[PDB]
RNA sequence: GAACAGAUACUGACACAGUCCCUUU
RNA sequence: GUGUAGUAUCUGUUC
């Protein structure tokens, strides 16, 4: 009963970026900190492929993220607040390629607490102090002086905690080398509540007060209180001394003022206006981002709105005063909540959900044809928005991060179950498919029938990055070609290949080696031919070549060793090996950079034995050591990344084995009945092997991980690889009677996407069972519906006409010639009450529409199922909940309806049938033994199809709160409440009376739910909180629940299934959740294995603190103690430890570390 | 520290100086009083380390040999998490002792 | 006499304490909380077609007067 | 407290005397019962052995009406480290009902051990926080947690 | 059960010889 | 053996 935390992807959620020099040197690198995993990435000015560099998880929730540097010092120290108590700063050593850590000051307790300090961290420009400050009555300053030992040192914390007041938003201010100044936007409620008159909010606004910090007497105290007549959310900081004067940005509602102290009087600027919006017009407007390009010419600064739209602020100020300020217009991006520009004209943008994408600063827009703005001209400003002219976008980020909905099924011909997530937002939203395995590009293919056998690239020198001969042979038929971009056969070879051909190398510069079972075969380009056949009729079966030394296999065993002298001519060793069985496959060590020769040596024999042979002529070819193997090899090779070995056998198995003599570890999983040939494969510019099987595996080595992801394609013989200037990386396979060309943009490691677009946010989609298609239904708030768009479009080009534009207005007719796309433009929108619905179904195979549904304005689609009554034939009917005038934040309805349709056609038709009155919105549709359960609200109705509409039979009111989901079973039935955990519920048959004989005792804010067995329930919880409650087999049919599991995973899940991933394997509690996350829960085997990780997590629970200094068993028994839950990324963090500590720990276990990594990967191998 | 009801602490906001602890306090808890398992490290403010206050015991004010620590129990409550453990207080039981061993002698 | 624990924080209840001040500090706490967390605000940002920066601006000018006016 | 985290196999033996301890008989025992509850408590902490230690809450929390320091200071540090290997839903249950007492003396009790609990763990009290109903005047509702997607 | 006055027990891993941590016109 | 707090249990007189 005890089960293991596993997880298979990670969380893409970007909430911050910071740019800066991490690494010291004069690359710019990016820092991302997702919900509670730190990334760091850089990109690349040659390519445009942004690489990941480092990513560790700090197991805590991080609220802030601030990178500052010293006054002389070429290195950014990383400051990072999280939901502790303590303050950390970390540091990037790119040897170590990892975070270390240099000072931790604690001002408190843990977790996000009002009065606790971590949510806003400001940091002087200069680099000379750090301020964090709380929500409420709590701010601190440090000073971070620098000692004489090249390092740094941090003081006691300062006191500043003024009492009972509020903080919006705190920002640093340039003050140049004198005493630093800290700006925030503070707020009073103390009179608040001593007006019992109604009148506390109104005619009370916010202030601006300037925080000094005098290093002389060490003492922070208030200097300067401006009130303002606005109400501002955050400010900007602006650049001083030198370039520009200092100051700050007011950011407000339709209006941007900038204010300094001293002179300095405050200047107004409205915010410039789209030409028509499509929403209210009484809507404000806000600003959600900014960035800061200090070029040491001119800064300017960047800015967004709600709708996406860039503006480019020009601070057109004099030496001491300012004059006006001017607006431009730059382009229009989707909405994102953290952007910063980069060098070299690089601009990354961080969408808030879905993609995120790269843009190239192409022109710079100095004073563009389209009019600008200032507060120099009096009386609103219209402008029309254009296309992506300024910028290009060169690439873009997978990231499926608003995870909805998750269902897993297999649809297609294959035998692998496939993934369904429903994503996106808005306009973006999309229906991914994620599969296993890598992309696939074609470029290109041709159909040349045969049977070939192999294929291999000779180069005319050893440095070329272009191929010189391509192998193209068949069992029976040869042919040689040459590449010039105009691929045709080559006629100036002359190989005279008649035979199959078995080998095809590069021994020297040009120098090619064939192998054909009457003799040996060598090429040169001049005229040397030192060719011997082979006495009497044998046939050599294959040879060992390599970049110096080729070895040759004949029946019996008589291998014969030739070694390629500097001169040119072989020579052969004055001894024989001979061995009582035959030999299938060779193994050759690489050659040294320096050394001519290597001594590790394999040989396999279809006796199963494997041997090690000393290439030194003292004892050349001889036995060494013995080693057995299950299965005959099939081939053997030698990878580097320092080197590792890959053992092949008949069967799919792949060992792993390090160069050692001595036989070392075994570790094979699931690679069908396929033998498994080695051979080496180009990946990223490193080495890595290729194995083939029913499915082609490709194994890759990124930072000493190892990972056997199988290929996205059908079944494969044989594969090559090909490189180039347009294609730098690439895979060449030959297929049935055809030959294909591979290649790999993306890495595509795990869990391959497609891109689907829908057209409004997606709630829930079902599978038919033999129409095989997904009825998907959206609904989103403040919503217009096609049909009064266009005529509230309609009315607006009347008025337009009417406003008598001199009769002449021919505006009218050109906002109407053209709409701008929704999917690239954002979709303007706005309203309180307004709702939209739409029904579409799609075929799995292809992404095509159906049938096309749509409602009213006020109508929203909340539940679909497909549903089957008794009563009629084998029609298959469609239920969707419809809500009348559905408010959020205040509780307020009228009614719903529920809908009826027939799937004409067997899924490719639908039409409406009836409809009926309910008191209140339907909860969910749960059809049971030709029975459909109605939710109304916290009542539980019986409804059974009738004639012309739909009649309630038994109702119960019971439930005490709102319905929220309702799971059916073969037998009873489960309802979800809102705020209780779950209601037992038992439809009598006799007497057709619906009891409650279960429940629960602790309130849980349960969304989603599933049930494992007959008696177990996995109930999930709002906040993230997993719990699985089980109720006693000694109940009969109050009986009050009990619980058996809790864990907390930190992200809101809102979808959990239990089922089986990888063909043949075992039933496992997959989950995701709305970060975008995927985990998997696996319960254990056998007891040793639950105590030997049990005593390995609780060594490390103490042995490997978090980053962020956060007590990991307090974060996971965060509302709940953790029971009976083992966290896998604990024990997962052993690979990146130090070796001291992994020495001290295995010595310890009474274990050595091979076989603590090997027991580690056993779970995964398993249950991947 | 529990056993005296009139002991106070200075609970205020911890600096970089650490507390010091003399032979007869040298495996007590600072807080509870324990002697199993020392884990974290014990901070003081900073007035209550300047002068003549430097290097002197948290609860007697004695020299200072040995460091003071905070055991698991402390740790897991989460009350170390506060203001710095100094005894502001006299003591009269000590006052008192001294009297008395003035009087006789 | 041992009592300056639970005097030095803020929203500590005492002897005398109506239902309106706790119902309010129990609303800043809530709404303070919300603001914390990150993937609870994403399921306000997808439950209704707004943005971030509109949702944590409702709640930075909703923490004022909350629960009504008092009395 | 000497063992640590080894105790939890031991638990079933102390039961019955821990049973006979509680009972009004004099207030050393009280106190010295109230001690090794606290004590076990903490040991056992974070090994999910709530299933035993939440029969013991039924019979500590009547000991909670006495004027003698010594047993309310041992009463209070057993409930302080029961919170944090039970959780605080068990306490705040308890307490919501003598809140709000027409008494003195109960408030007093109830709004000091409310106090207790609320300065550590704060943060993990808004999911376990209950719902009450408004007048027509104020709004005591919290109508964001209702969302449904 | 409010008090002006007496006697007997129990609890807090409570403390017990510190000589010096001293100080201007 | 001594001192520093708290608590409990038995008595002179009086409501
Ligand atoms: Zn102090
Ligand atoms: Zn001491
Ligand atoms: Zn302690």
């Amino acid at each position: 009963m005890f089960l293991y935390n596993l997880t298979l992807q990670r969380a893409t959620g970007i909430s911050f970026a910071i740019h800066g020099n991490f690494s010291g040197t004069k690359q710019q690198e990016i820092v991302v900190s997702r919900g509670k995993i730190l990334e760091l990435l850089r990109p690349d000015p040659n390519t445009g492929k942004v690489h990941t560099l480092l990513t560790v998880e700090v197991f805590g929730v991080i609220r802030s993220l601030m990178a500052f540097r010293l006054t002389g010092g070429t290195k950014d120290y990383i400051v990072v607040g999280s939901d502790s108590g303590r303050i950390v700063i970390l540091e990037y050593q790119p040897s170590k390629n990892m975070f270390e850590k240099i000072h931790q000051e604690t001002f408190g307790k843990s977790g996000c607490r009002r009065i606790v300090p971590g949510q806003f961290l400001a940091v002087d420009p200069k680099g000379r102090a750090v301020m964090i400050s709380a929500i409420e009555k709590q701010k601190l300053v440090y000073i971070l002086n620098r000692d004489a030992a090249a390092r740094l040192t941090i003081s006691s914390p300062l006191e500043a905690h003024k009492a009972n007041t509020l903080v919006y938003h705190v920002v640093g201010v340039d003050v140049g080398f004198e005493n630093p100044m800290f700006a925030c936007l503070e707020m009073d409620y103390e009179e608040a509540d001593n007006d019992p008159t109604g009148e506390a909010a109104a005619n009370t606004q916010q202030t601006l007060t300037f925080y000094e910090l005098d290093l002389g007497l060490n003492h922070v105290v208030r200097k300067y209180s401006e009130p303002l007549e606005e109400h501002g959310n955050f400010l900007i900081t602006v650049p001083g001394g030198s370039d520009g004067p200092s100051g700050v940005l007011i950011c407000s509602e339709n209006y941007i003022t900038y204010k300094n102290f001293g002179d300095q009087p405050d200047i107004r600027c409205p915010i410039p206006r789209r030409r028509n919006d499509l929403d209210d017009p009484e809507r404000g407007m806000i600003f959600v981002c900014s960035a800061t390009h200090k070029t040491k010419s001119m800064f300017f600064f960047l800015a967004q709105t709600e709708q996406g739209d860039i503006f480019k602020i020009t601070l057109e100020t004099d030496e001491d005063m300012v004059t006006e300020i001017r607006l431009k217009y730059f382009d229009t991006v989707p909405v994102a909540a953290a952007m910063c520009v980069l060098k070299t004209g690089f601009l990354f943008v961080a969408s808030e959900f879905g993609n995120h994408y790269l843009y190239q600063i192409a022109h710079l827009g100095d004073d563009d044809e389209e009019p600008e703005f200032s507060s120099a001209m009096p009386l609103t400003f219209f402008f029309q928005p254009r296309p992506l002219k300024n910028l290009v976008l060169v690439d873009e980020l997978d990231s499926l991060s608003p995870i909805l909905f998750c269902q897993i099924a297999d649809l297609a011909n294959e035998d692998t179950p496939q993934l369904y997530v429903a994503c996106g937002r808005g306009p973006r939203s999309s229906l991914r498919v994620l599969r296993h395995g890598l992309e696939v590009s074609e470029m290109a293919v041709s159909e040349l029938p045969g049977n070939p056998n192999a294929v291999w690239t000779v180069r005319r020198h050893i440095e070329d990055e272009f191929d010189a001969y391509i192998i193209v042979s068949f069992v029976n038929a040869t042919l040689v070609l040459s590449i010039g971009e105009t691929v045709e056969e080559v006629t100036d070879s002359g190989f005279l290949g008649t035979t199959p051909t078995l080998s095809c190398s590069l021994l020297g510069d040009d120098a090619l080696v064939q192998v054909y079972p009457d003799g040996i075969r060598h090429i040169r380009a001049d005229k040397r031919v030192n060719e011997w056949k082979t006495p009497g009729k044998k046939t050599i079966v294959k040879c060992a070549v390599n970049q110096r030394q080729v070895v040759i296999a004949l029946t019996g065993g008589e291998l014969v060793y030739f070694e390629m002298d500097p001169s040119g001519q072989l020579n052969e060793y004055t001894e024989r090996k001979e061995m009582s069985a035959d030999v299938v496959c060779m193994s050759l060590a690489n050659v040294p950079p320096g050394e001519q020769r290597s001594r590790f040596l394999a040989v396999g024999l279809v006796d199963n034995t494997v041997r090690i042979i000393s290439l030194d002529p003292s004892d050349c070819l001889q036995p060494l050591s013995m080693q057995a193997l299950p299965a005959q090899p099939e081939s053997l090779c030698i990878v580097e990344m320092f080197l590792y070995l890959n053992i092949g056998l008949q069967n799919g198995v792949l060992l792993r084995t390090v160069l050692d003599p001595v036989t070392g570890d075994l570790s094979d999983t699931r690679t069908g009945s396929r033998p498994v040939k080695l051979f080496r494969v180009r990946m990223q510019g490193q080495e890595a092997v290729l194995a083939m099987s029913s499915r082609s595996w490709l194994s890759y080595s990124y930072q000493s991980r190892f990972h056997l992801t199988p290929l996205s394609y059908e079944t494969l013989e044989f594969a090559s690889g090909f490189a180039s200037e347009q294609c730098p990386e690439g895979i060449v396979a030959i297929s049935t009677n055809t030959l294909r060309i591979l290649a790999l943009e993306k890495l595509g490691a795990v869990f391959n996407q497609v891109a689907f677009p829908l057209q409004y946010t997606p709630r829930k989609f079902v599978i038919h069972p033999e129409s095989n298609n997904l009825i998907i239904i959206e609904t989103d708030h403040n919503a217009y519906t096609e049909a009064t768009k266009a005529q509230r479009k309609q009315q607006m080009a009347e008025e337009m006409v009417e406003a008598a534009g001199e009769l002449a207005a021919e505006m009218a007719a050109a906002f109407l010639n053209e709409n701008l796309p929704e999917s690239i433009f954002g979709a303007p929108k706005a309203g309180n009450g307004q709702w939209a619905s739409v029904i579409r179904v799609m075929n799995p195979i292809q992404g095509n529409t159906l049938d096309l549904v749509q409602l009213e304005q006020n109508e929203a689609a909340f539940s679909v199922a497909v549903c089957r009554f008794s009563n009629t034939g084998e029609d298959w009917y469609v239920l969707v909940g419809v809500a009348k005038d559905l408010i959020l934040n205040p509780r307020s309805v009228a009614g719903g309806f529920v809908y009826t349709y027939k799937l004409v056609n067997n899924g490719e038709k639908l039409e409406f049938l009836h409809k009926t009155p309910v008191e209140e919105v339907p909860a969910a549709i749960a059809p049971f033994q030709g029975r459909v359960l109605i939710g109304v609200g916290k009542l539980l109705r019986v409804y059974d199809l009738g004639k012309k509409k739909l009649l309630r039979k038994c109702e119960n009111k019971h439930i005490a709160n709102y319905i929220s989901g309702i799971q059916t079973i073969g037998h009873r039935v489960i309802v979800s409440d809102v705020q209780e955990s779950f209601i037992w519920v038992r439809y009598k048959r006799n007497e057709n009376q619906l009891i409650i004989f279960a429940d629960d005792t602790y309130p849980r804010w349960v969304t989603t739910a599933s049930l494992l067995d007959y008696d177990t329930v996995a109930g999930a919880d709002k906040f993230g909180n997993i719990c699985v409650v089980r109720l006693p087999p000694n109940t009969n049919d109050s009986q009050k629940a009990e619980v058996i599991m809790n864990y907390h995973v930190g992200e809101t899940v809102l979808s959990l299934q239990k089922t089986t991933l990888i063909p043949g394997g075992s039933e496992s509690l997959v989950y995701t959740t709305l970060s975008g996350g995927i985990g998997i829960l696996v319960p254990f085997t056998s007891h040793e294995d639950h105590d030997f990780f049990q005593h390995v997590e609780m060594h490390l629970r103490s042995e490997h603190p978090p980053l962020c200094g956060r007590d990991h068993l307090s974060f996971r028994s965060y509302y709940f103690p953790v029971k009976n839950v083992i966290d896998g990324d604990l024990c997962e963090q052993f690979n990146s430890m130090e070796p001291n500590k992994q020495k001290n720990v295995s010595e310890e276990l009474d274990r050595t570390p091979p076989e603590v990594s090997k027991k580690l990967e056993d779970i995964r191998t398993r249950y991947a | 520290a529990k056993h005296h009801p009139d002991l106070i602490f200075c609970r205020k906001q911890a600096g970089v100086a650490i507390g010091r602890l003399c032979e007869k306090c040298d495996g007590k808890c600072v807080i509870c009083d324990s002697y199993v398992r020392p884990c974290t490290l014990v901070r003081i403010c900073d007035e209550c380390n300047y002068g003549s206050y430097q290097g002197r015991c948290v609860i007697c004010g004695g020299p200072g040999v040995s460091d003071a620590y905070y055991c698991k129990e402390c740790t897991i409550q989460e009350k170390d998490r506060d203001g710095c453990p100094k005894i502001v207080n006299l003591g009269s039981s000590k006052t008192d002792l001294f009297y008395e061993r003035k009087k006789y002698g | 006499q041992l009592e300056h624990l639970q005097s030095k924080y803020i929203g500590t209840g005492h002897a005398d304490t109506t239902k309106w001040e706790w119902l309010v500090n129990q609303h800043r706490d809530s709404y303070c909380s919300y603001m914390g967390h990150f993937d609870l605000l994403n399921y306000f940002a997808i439950a209704e077609n707004e943005s971030k920066a509109r949702v944590r601006f409702n709640l930075m000018e909703k923490m004022l007067q909350p629960c009504g006016p008092p009395a | 407290e000497y063992i640590g985290e080894m105790g939890k196999d031991y638990i079933y033996a102390v039961t019955p005397l821990l049973e006979d301890a509680l009972m009004d008989r004099d207030l050393v025992h009280r106190q010295t019962a109230s001690a090794v509850v606290q004590h076990m408590s903490l040991g056992v902490y974070g090994f999910g052995c709530e299933d035993s230690l939440n029969h013991l809450l039924n019979y500590v929390w009547p000991n909670v009406f006495e004027t003698s320091p010594h047993v309310i200071q041992a009463v209070m540090g057993a409930l302080e480290g029961l919170r944090v290997a039970i959780g605080p839903c068990r306490m705040l249950q308890y307490c919501l009902q003598g809140l709000f007492h027409p008494a003195r003396k109960v408030r007093d009790v109830y709004w000091k051990i409310y106090n207790s609990i609320y300065i550590g763990s704060q943060d993990a009290l808004i999911a376990h926080y209950p719902r009450i109903y408004n007048d027509d005047k104020n709004t005591y509702i919290r109508y964001e947690l209702d969302y449904i997607l």
